[PDB]
């Protein structure tokens, strides 16, 4: 509950938030995902009446997440797990 | 058992941290994407109207 | 400096500024933080480095809040819009009409842009936009023919 706040607050101050975040983005760029999100956003705007920032995001989000490769998912998951392991008491 | 409880908490929190990181990254790329499309729409609009009134 | 700017901005340019801010004012509070400002400027075709964005916020930060007010954004972006290279604008617009990249704007393209802008036009009057400015006689509009349209002003 509140140990999570302590872990998430340590996450940022250690700089490990930024390491993981940067690894996630490098890998997402490398596999083409940035262009896929862009296509998904563009495509979803022609199919829709709405310009609404939040509304279009909520249609793009589910579809975008399924396009993330198992390799990127597994490598970042593994990286976060190893950081948690080193921090959560014995 | 004490080790089982530790694992399940780590597994649950790994998944949660990952879903947040990923969501933040999607959010940022999306913002950019909207910025680009906005610009493109503005240009088409300006020069289409200029043309039509020419 | 309010007044001298919005006498020389076109109404469509003032809408552009307003719409680009509103899109990323998630708060609807007339203020933007750093990442919001970055993308708002990008919505107007301006890519600034971190240093300039930070310095822009710090320059106009009337309240120590590290945000940018709509009225200051309007002034800063108004000046940059006025300094746009018109010819570079026309050329980007051209690539955007020619979205199948044949190097010419066809009736297919022009009709597609019209439908995107919600513009309701006859097929015959879309033909007239090309027919009236087709210097080749080739039935379509190339970059030069298009630059000629947009340069007439």
């Amino acid at each position: 509950a509140q140990l999570k706040s302590q872990i998430q607050q340590y996450l940022v101050e250690s700089g490990n938030y930024e390491l993981i975040s940067n690894e996630l983005k490098a890998r997402l760029l490398q596999e083409g995902w940035v262009d896929k999100v862009k296509d998904l956003t563009k495509s979803e705007m022609n199919i829709n009446e709405s310009t609404n920032f939040t509304q279009i995001l909520s249609t793009v989000e589910p579809k975008a997440l399924e396009m993330v490769s198992d390799s990127t998912r597994e490598t970042v998951l593994k990286q976060i797990r190893e950081f948690l392991e080193e921090i959560v008491d014995t | 058992s004490e080790a089982n409880y530790r694992k399940d908490f780590i597994d649950t929190m790994t998944r949660e941290l990952y879903d947040a990181f990923l969501h933040e990254r999607l959010y940022l790329i999306y913002m950019d994407s909207r910025a680009e499309l906005k610009r493109n729409s503005t240009l088409k609009k300006k020069f289409f109207e200029k043309w039509q009134a020419s | 400096q309010s007044g001298p700017l919005n006498s020389e901005l076109l109404e469509e340019q003032k809408q552009e500024i307003y719409e680009a801010f509103s899109l990323f004012d998630m708060n609807n509070d007339g203020f933007l933080d750093y990442h919001e400002l970055k993308v708002a400027m990008k919505a107007l075709g301006f890519e600034l480095p971190k240093r300039e964005i930070l310095d822009l916020i710090d320059e106009y930060d009337s309240e120590g809040r590290h945000l940018m007010k709509y009225d200051d954004f309007y002034i800063v972006m108004g000046e940059k819009i006025l300094k746009r290279d018109p010819l570079d604008e026309i050329k980007r617009a051209f690539q955007l009409f020619d979205d199948d990249h044949t190097g010419k704007i066809s009736i297919k393209n022009l009709r597609r842009v019209a439908k995107e802008l919600g513009e309701t036009l006859t097929d015959e009057e879309l033909r007239a936009m090309i027919e009236e400015f087709d210097l080749d006689g080739d039935g379509e509009i190339n970059e030069n023919e298009f630059i000629a349209i947009c340069t007439d002003s």
